[PDB]
RNA sequence: GAUGUUAGGAGGGCAAAUCCGCCGAAUUUAAGCAUAUAAUUAAGCGGAAGAAAAGAAAAUAACUAUGAUUCCUUUAGUAACGGCGAGUGAACAAGGACCAGCUCAAACGGUUAAUCCUUCGUUUGGUGCAAACCUUUCGACGGAAUUGUCGUU
RNA sequence: UUUUAAUUUAUUCAUUGGAAUUUUUCAUGUCGAGUCGUGUUCUUUGAGAUUGGAGCACUAAUACGUGUGAUACAUUUCACA
RNA sequence: ACGGACCAAGGAGUCUAGCAAAUGUGCAAGUGUAUAUGAUUCUUUAAACAUUUUACGCAUAAUUAAUG
């Protein structure tokens, strides 16, 4: 090495050629998914190919404020809309037995959205002409005519989309109400210094609750 | 740190039960399973080893029967709970 | 690009810019950073003095996710606000802002600047400095911690 | 021996473009422009040509 | 409920009824040659906990590996390399003894035979001993089943051979999620290659 | 148990770019060299598919929590390893592609193995000119299986 | 020309069986053993009073368990599986 | 002192990764739209075009072995 150089560190120093590749064919496996689905979903049958998903927060303390979808609703979330898991499969709910609403927020959330999804199912007949009232909870079936008049309007899927949460960063208060007394540094401050005692509380309340 | 089942979190960062204030929500035939393997096998013979050297009875017996039940299984636990366990049937068996 | 090159200039001078007596040898001093402490040491010492050696405990899974904290000043807590909004706050006197930095992505505020005089602001911040409490205090707003 | 990781491709920035296209759009709009870059444009009436 | 009794007597394996089979057992099968077929299984309960079942398609073969490691296959004694690597005496096969048990007989000897799982049986001092579960692919008793035939179709040749019994699952390191592991999981050669292979875009 | 010039079947070999196991160096770098690096690579042995392998938590987190596997951007040349020298070097979270989940082990049918396979003949209708092929079930016989198949989760 | 979305046609007669959705009781059941784990040796790993694997010795508990929670240990909480 | 008997043709600081400096360009406390996504773009098209109202990279704050 020479003059004023940040040192190097260049992890190369084995048989690389080998491992090197370039993605030549990007856009072009992009329109090869992009025409895959669309053969998938033109030949469903006018069903949409997407599955619901909770809304759901992220972990940690990083995306604590986030959200976004996740691998499926929980079978409490599944039972208040009504629906067992092993039917409510069918109709393009994601379910998972991993998940437990840790929260009535978190359980609130998805009901209505379970529900949403729910006002709009449309079921068809199997047996030609022969529509029935259904199993398991899931809704009702239509007819001829029915079916004639609604297979051809335009299908929504913002709800299947994420769903838009917009927050009011923007707001304000009166002036008069606030508590202009508050010390949050002291605060958060007092608070670390006696975590460890309340942690020793919680420890012998809880050899107290196992009695 | 630790939360609380109960007595939720407070809007403070850190602390004790810190974050948001969300709400919260909350054998009769293994007895005659080892009642007849019992009958049929008995004890190991670090059983038997561990069994008479409880049975001499003595504080340095209790400390010895526990570093051999450690040596001769590994870990601390598992050699704590054979110990309690031969002592057990010790008494049981003294009828 | 290769008709720019420096080489392409000296097509026809022997030694190819390396010199005649030096030559361009193949690594004449060592590969990489081979000659710390015996030859090159003078090179560290000069450009990079505190590479040898090693300082502090380990930490043996760090999770920054946990020591993650984005920082904010307080003379750019009138920033975050549009102007239109800014203005109509500094004329009434009874109304003040409140301001939610986490929704902006900060975390702690710090005290560094200056805060327009009487214009009390109300801050929910998740962590707080002392300095920056004391001018939000002095200024007539208050700090509110969340999580 | 040449390969296949040479930088075939080059990245422009978004806004580099966008104010490429508009620049050009600009200069289709001028006569002696147009005129100088090789169309022969003596008989038409007006340069930002529009048909309806 | 006849198996429950069996695993618990089985768990001992240091009482004198289980001392003494054993030592019978094993007196018996190191005499019995090296690789051979068992009428029926001498472990149901284990064979049966694991994926044997008494359809016609199954048989069970008993095999003797040798303990110990098996030392460098370097000539004479005596390697033309670094001291890092002129050991030669304590090299340890990452195979596992039971894995290899099955690779004996599951290779050539029952080439038309596919391996589905092996069980313990017995120990001595210079052998191991194992009882090798196979599966003919073939028998249209288990070719019929809907339930394991998936062994029928040719994805599964020598899953002992290429790892994918549970002995292959615990030396590659497939026995242990999470952290502890983290590397194997897509393989490791394959994890590995993925970790060293670099990727460049075309536009940069 | 042995045996079948018993009936019906399989394995062997070729081919490897990707893929799955085992075995396994040294050149090189450290300006020497022994740990280290090269490299869990090259060579050697074995084994499959159109993809393979991994895959349904004895997981991660510590949060308002997530929810099989795989791959892409990033974490990140970071935490860490290392004559702490040369050098080596992940994982979680995040944004996406794709997204399907399942069955064996015990309970019970013992007022009925409720199961499975072989062989031999009949028919239930069909697309092919034909050859063949898709469907068809009355059975009967011979067995396997209670040292446990199926039904039941 | 292959299939795959929409689209000509269902009517009856019949008992025969099965399944799935929801109320009253039991029973809190089962849950993978020379296996996990520990010690030691070798190898492997970023994994460091050992990351995984393997050889040898010892060798478990039964869900109130044991297994993780990246520093060995004792006593003891919590979380997840 | 070494190479050169002659002529023709070929013949050697390049490519990638990463860093810095220099200069040009755009925007600016922001900047880069990454993977991906849609579009009657789809010889030319493997490039151009766009991103239903906080992904990340670097910068915007440093310092300490570290609670911070």
């Amino acid at each position: 090495v020479a003059h004023n150089n940040v040192l190097p560190n260049v992890h190369l120093h084995k048989w690389w050629q080998r491992h090197v590749r370039v993605n030549f064919s990007k856009n072009i496996k992009k329109k090869k998914r992009r025409l895959l689905r669309e053969k998938r979903r033109k030949a469903n049958g006018g069903t949409p190919i997407e599955k619901l998903h909770p809304i759901v927060h992220c972990p940690t303390q990083r995306y604590n404020f986030r959200t976004r979808l996740g691998k499926g609703f929980t079978f409490e979330e599944l039972k208040g809309a009504g629906l067992t898991p092993r039917a409510a499969q069918t109709i393009g709910i994601c379910y998972d037995k991993r998940r437990k609403n840790r929260s009535e927020e978190s359980l609130t959330k998805n009901v209505e959205r379970l529900l949403k999804y729910k006002n709009s199912l449309v079921m068809i007949p199997l047996k030609k002409n022969k529509a029935k009232k259904g199993i398991g909870g899931i809704p009702a079936d239509a007819d001829k005519n029915t079916i004639k008049e609604f297979r051809n309007k335009k299908p929504l899927l913002s709800i299947f989309k994420k769903e838009k949460n917009t927050k009011p960063f923007y707001e304000t208060i009166e002036v008069s109400k606030i508590d202009k007394e508050f010390l949050a540094y002291k605060t958060l401050r007092r608070a670390k210094l006696a975590e460890r005692r309340k942690n020793r509380r919680q420890q012998k309340k809880d050899i107290k609750f196992k009695s | 740190g630790r939360k609380s089942t109960i007595k939720p979190a407070t809007g403070i960062a850190v602390g004790f039960n810190s974050g948001h204030v969300v709400t919260k929500r909350n054998s009769k035939r293994k007895e005659l399973i080892k009642d007849v393997v019992r009958e049929i096998t008995g004890f190991s013979p670090y059983e038997k080893r561990i069994i008479e050297l409880i049975k001499i009875g003595t504080s340095a017996s209790t400390k010895r029967s526990l570093k051999y039940a450690k040596k001769k299984l590994g870990t601390h636990k598992r050699g704590k709970a054979k110990r309690e366990e031969i002592q057990k049937v010790v008494i049981l068996q003294r009828r | 690009a290769t008709r720019f090159k420096k080489n392409r200039k000296k097509r026809g001078h022997v030694s190819a810019g390396h010199g005649r007596v030096g030559k361009h040898r193949k690594h004449p001093g060592g590969r990489g950073k081979a000659g710390g402490l015996h030859h090159m040491r003078i090179n560290f010492d000069k450009y990079h003095p505190g590479y040898f050696g090693k300082v502090g405990m380990r930490h043996l899974n760090l999770l920054k996710n946990r020591t993650y904290c984005p920082t904010i000043n307080v003379d750019k807590l009138w920033g975050l606000l549009p102007e239109e909004k800014k203005k109509e706050f500094s004329e009434n006197k009874d109304i003040a802002p409140v301001i939610d930095v986490t929704r902006k992505g900060y975390f702690k505020v710090l005290g560094n600047g200056k805060l327009k005089h009487n214009q009390p602001i109300v801050v929910k911040a998740r962590y707080f400095s002392s300095v920056a409490e004391k001018k939000i205090k002095a200024v007539g707003g208050q700090c509110i911690l969340v999580a | 021996p040449t390969k296949i990781w040479r930088r075939w491709g080059r990245k422009v920035n978004l806004k580099e473009k966008r104010y490429a296209v508009c620049s050009s759009i600009a200069a289709s709009g001028v006569t002696s422009l147009v005129l100088a870059r090789g169309h022969r444009i003596s008989h038409l009436k007006e340069v930002p040509l529009v048909v309806s | 409920g006849a198996y429950k009794y069996i695993q618990e007597i089985w768990k001992k394996k240091q009482s004198d009824a289980m001392h003494f089979l054993l030592r019978v057992r094993t007196w018996e099968y190191r005499q019995l040659p090296v690789v051979h077929r068992v009428s029926k299984p001498s472990r149901p309960d284990k064979a049966r906990r694991l994926g044997y079942k008494a359809i016609q398609g199954f048989v069970i073969y008993r095999v003797r590996v040798r303990r110990g490691d098996r030392k460098k296959r370097v000539k004479k004694g005596i390697v033309h390399g670094k001291p890092k690597h002129q050991g030669v005496h304590k090299q340890k096969s990452t195979r596992n003894l039971k894995s290899v048990a099955e690779g004996k007989v599951g290779k050539s000897i029952c080439g038309n035979l596919r391996v589905l799982n092996s069980y313990w049986v017995g120990q001595d001092a210079v052998y191991k001993y194992y009882e090798v579960i196979l599966v003919d692919p073939n028998h249209n008793a288990v070719r019929n089943n809907p339930k394991i035939n998936w062994i029928c179709n040719p994805v599964h040749k020598h899953r002992e051979l290429r790892g994918l019994t549970s002995a292959g699952k615990k030396y590659r390191g497939l026995r242990v999620k999470g952290h502890l592991s983290a590397k194997s999981r897509p393989s490791i050669r394959a994890n590995w290659k993925r970790r060293q292979l670099i990727k460049l875009r075309k536009c940069r």
